[PDB]
């Protein structure tokens, strides 16, 4: 028994996108099937079920008309559908079979919704394309309790910024992040370097950020004050 | 709807309780581990399916369920999320402790010049060294909560096998300038730290 | 007296004529047994027990029976698969169902819960033992419930748990209204009559029971939000041709407009096969008046779930399992083995 989902989708705002979840080793047509929605941070929301049987279904208000979920029996597939995309709506989509609802014999004994069953997510990415490269901030160092400095890179797209620092020769202390999708569907990042606190004045920190989507070098200083 | 902590460890052969406060109506368990699709292990507060373990079990007391691992493995390490029909609970990170608990550096960095020369005010907190990698970072304007506007990382693993997070609050200027407090607070293992920084 | 809840192959008896071309019973004088003349009941006096329509063994039974009375009948010209297709021969029948009985063997009785408010799974005060059930129409229908018994006193709200959505809720009318289907003397094109003001004044009163059972909530209906033609309208046979009722005016919120309500429906050649599977074509319908008169005796629908920060529930119609319709008949029957 198992669902096996879609590969992963980016899309703009505005638009429609479909993911599907093909059971396989089991009958499709007992069992109702759920979708689920996680967005980064978040926990599951649930939005909706369908009972491949009829095409029933059941959405909560808040995604009647922006959810849809349809099935075809011949193949086993079950889809769901994201009308009107927003940057809401980046997220992890799961479906799961429930077996405890459905139709036929073999409902399995739960009050309780039996999520038993599944898929493994297919990851919706709503970016407001066109390009944009970004702009570089410095994260100045200022107020034993040592020094931490950085570089903020704000409003580029698409992935990736390969960020470094002097060149490539630091090493030491440096860590830089995940980018992070904002409501403006563009990303932003942000690095890092822990420093001894007698460097000041004294040794020199340089930001180098290259992105060759739009053909964007950056090198920015930064210093205290 | 069902509210759930957020993180929980213990160490491997002790036992550890997921709780989730919310409802009086029958509740179940999902464990996800890294890669892998969620599974379900207690159904209906405290029945388990057959091919789980003992080590599983469930109860509950008065709107709160609580599901309660025994001899923990550190393949138990994962994340663990509950419902009651369409009622979830947010989750909870279940780490099983591989090394010293490490209380977060956080520090607190404010607008620079040059982003405020292109009408631009963004704060961002930077967490590091912290295990294990679970945290709460909460964003206050002055005293209040702040919802809009932020955008918080995953935890990722250090360069030492600490974790790092980071978190941003975008806001303009206006905003920016009517406060004259902002604070990064951020929760681990049960204790807070809090950086503060004002438009100066 | 001694006994414990017992499946068993329980058999059908009808009163079908053995010279009659009408299918039901050219299928019930080989697959039944006449019905018995002087039948008995006794009653079990204090004697209490469980009944559960919604896991009850005889609901299968008869969905085996009726899907097997349907493959034999139903002629279609064409059948498609998954893959295949078969063309045959497919003249018209005569399509008008009867009564059946279900009746345990020997070794075995059904329990019949007289207890008359009874919703179908507590335990029953007023319990009887008979040997066959009573007569049953085998009456295929979404949404609607039709030419049923009805309720012997308050309406009654059915449902394996009205707090989980995704179990199906059946209402049971006190009293009937009837329903009125015409395909007059383009072709495929038919409507229904319902009069306006009996409906309504049992729909309110639909309403103001799943107030009560909703914590005297504000209901509302609405149209079903998805699924296949079958389910999203009225979906019937009458004399062999596929009806199809839009039926969003039966559920008119405004108004809980009072003359006669017509709902325009369509006799379908291309229907899908409620044996899961595939699609099946059939033909043209006959010239002349189609009509059927039926009683609406009950309804089947679904609570929208999300809503429990709210102030009202919304129900939308619809079937999808054929089984219910059985159950909303069985559900005071149990088969017992001493
Ligand atoms: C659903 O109905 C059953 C009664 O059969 C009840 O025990 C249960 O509490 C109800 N649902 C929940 C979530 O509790
Ligand atoms: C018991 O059931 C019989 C059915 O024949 C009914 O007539 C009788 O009134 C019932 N008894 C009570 C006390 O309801
Ligand atoms: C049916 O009645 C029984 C008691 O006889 C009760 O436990 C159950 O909740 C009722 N179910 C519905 C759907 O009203
Ligand atoms: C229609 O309802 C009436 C009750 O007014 C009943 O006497 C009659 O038997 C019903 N017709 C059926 C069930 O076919
Ligand atoms: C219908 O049931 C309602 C309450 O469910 C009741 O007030 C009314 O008397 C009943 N009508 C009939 C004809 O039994
Ligand atoms: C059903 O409708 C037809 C045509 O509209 C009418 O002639 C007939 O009398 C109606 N039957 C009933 C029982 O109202
Ligand atoms: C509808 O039913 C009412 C009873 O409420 C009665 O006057 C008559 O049978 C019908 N009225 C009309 C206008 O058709
Ligand atoms: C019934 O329910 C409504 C809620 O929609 C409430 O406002 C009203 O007061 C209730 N009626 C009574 C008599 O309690
Ligand atoms: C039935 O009619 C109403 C309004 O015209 C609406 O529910 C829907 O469009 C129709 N249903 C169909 C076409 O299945
Ligand atoms: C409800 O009833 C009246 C018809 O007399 C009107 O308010 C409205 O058109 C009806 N709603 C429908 C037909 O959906
Ligand atoms: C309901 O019973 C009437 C009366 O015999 C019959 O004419 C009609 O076809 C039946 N309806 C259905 C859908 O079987």
């Amino acid at each position: 028994a198992g669902l096996m989902q879609s590969g992963a989708v980016m899309k703009n705002s505005g638009a429609s996108v479909r993911v599907s979840c093909q059971a396989d080793g089991y009958d499709f047509i007992d069992y109702v099937i759920h979708w689920f929605r996680q967005r980064r941070g978040e926990g599951l929301e649930w939005l909706g079920w369908m009972n491949p049987s009829g095409g029933g279904t059941n959405y909560p208000r808040p995604f009647q008309g922006k959810v849809t979920m349809t099935r075809d029996t011949s193949t086993e597939t079950a889809y769901l559908d994201v009308r009107g995309l927003t940057y809401d709506d980046t997220a992890v989509y799961y479906c799961v079979r429930d077996r405890a609802n459905g139709s036929g014999r073999r409902r399995f004994e739960s009050v309780n919704w039996f999520l038993d069953l599944w898929g493994r997510g297919t990851q919706i990415t709503v970016v407001s394309a066109s390009t944009k490269g970004p702009s570089v901030f410095p994260l100045a160092p200022s107020s034993g309790g040592t020094a931490a400095l950085g570089c903020l890179v704000k409003d580029y797209f698409p992935e990736p910024v390969t960020v470094s620092w002097n060149s490539g020769a630091l090493t030491s202390g440096v860590h830089t992040f995940p980018a992070v999708l904002q409501s403006s569907g563009l990303y932003s990042l942000s690095s890092v370097v822990t420093v001894p606190s007698s460097s000041l004045g004294t040794q020199t920190y340089i930001c180098n950020v290259n992105h060759k989507p739009s053909n964007t070098k950056v090198d920015k200083r930064v210093e205290p004050k | 709807a069902l509210t759930q902590p957020r993180s929980v460890s213990a160490s491997p052969g002790q036992s550890v309780t997921i709780s989730c406060t919310g409802t009086h109506n029958y509740v179940s368990w999902c464990q996800q581990k890294p890669g892998q699709a969620p599974k379900l292990l207690i159904y209906d507060f405290n029945k388990r399916p057959s091919g789980v373990s003992d080590r599983f079990s469930g109860s509950t007391s008065g709107n709160t369920a609580s599901l309660t691992i025994s001899g923990l493995q550190a393949d138990d390490e994962g994340h663990y999320f509950c419902w009651a029909f369409e009622n979830i609970g947010g989750g909870t990170k279940l780490t099983v402790l591989g090394q010293p608990k490490a209380a977060p550096s956080v520090t607190l960095f404010p607008p620079s010049s040059e982003e405020l020369q292109a009408n631009k005010a963004t704060l961002v907190c930077l967490i590091s060294d912290f295990y294990p990698g679970a945290v709460t970072v909460a964003w206050k304007a002055d005293s209040s909560p702040v919802k809009a506007g932020v955008e918080t990382t995953t935890p990722s693993k250090q360069s030492n096998n600490k974790y790092a997070a980071s978190s941003y609050l975008s806001l303009t200027p206006e905003q920016w300038k009517s406060h004259r407090s902002y604070s990064c607070q951020v929760t681990h293992e049960g204790s807070t730290v809090e950086k503060t920084v004002a438009p100066t | 007296p001694v006994w414990k809840d017992a499946d068993t192959t329980l058999f059908c008896a009808s009163d079908a004529k053995a010279h009659e071309t009408e299918v039901h019973n050219v299928w019930a004088t080989h697959a039944c047994v006449p019905t018995d003349p002087n039948p008995q009941e006794i009653h079990l006096e204090n004697v209490t027990e469980n009944f559960n329509m919604w896991k009850n063994n005889m609901v299968e039974q008869m969905q085996e029976d009726v899907i097997s009375l349907w493959d034999q009948s139903l002629q279609p010209c064409v059948k498609l698969t998954g893959g295949s297709v078969i063309k045959q021969a497919c003249p018209k029948i005569s399509f008008d169902p009867i009564p059946i009985h279900y009746c345990t063997p020997a070794g075995y009785v059904i329990l019949k819960c007289n207890d008359k408010n009874f919703n179908g799974t507590g335990p029953c005060k007023n319990v009887s033992s008979v040997q066959c059930t009573h007569g049953i129409k085998p009456v295929v229908s979404t949404q609607l419930l039709l030419n049923g018994s009805l309720a012997e006193e308050e309406i009654i709200i059915r449902s394996e748990n009205l707090t989980n959505n995704a179990k199906t809720i059946i209402v049971h009318l006190n009293k009937s209204v009837e329903i009125n289907c015409t395909r007059p003397s383009d072709i495929r094109k038919a409507y229904c009559e319902i009069n306006g003001t009996k409906w309504n004044k049992v729909l309110k009163q639909v309403t103001e029971k799943l107030k009560e059972h909703f914590n005297n909530k504000t209901i509302i209906f609405q149209p079903p939000s998805g699924g296949d033609l079958e389910i999203t309208m009225h979906s019937f046979n009458c004399r062999g041709e596929f009806f199809y009722c839009n039926t969003t005016q039966l559920f008119n919120n405004t108004c809980i407009c009072n003359g006669t309500i017509t709902l325009p429906c369509k006799i379908k050649q291309i229907i899908n096969m409620w044996q899961g599977t595939g699609q099946a074509m059939y033909a043209p319908p006959i010239d002349g008046k189609i009509n059927c008169v039926s009683n609406i005796t009950g309804i089947l629908l679904t609570r929208d779930g999300g809503a429990n920060n709210t102030s009202n529930e919304t129900f939308r119609p619809g079937g999808g399992n054929i089984k219910d319709n059985w159950r909303s008949e069985l559900y005071k029957y149990k088969v017992v083995q001493i």
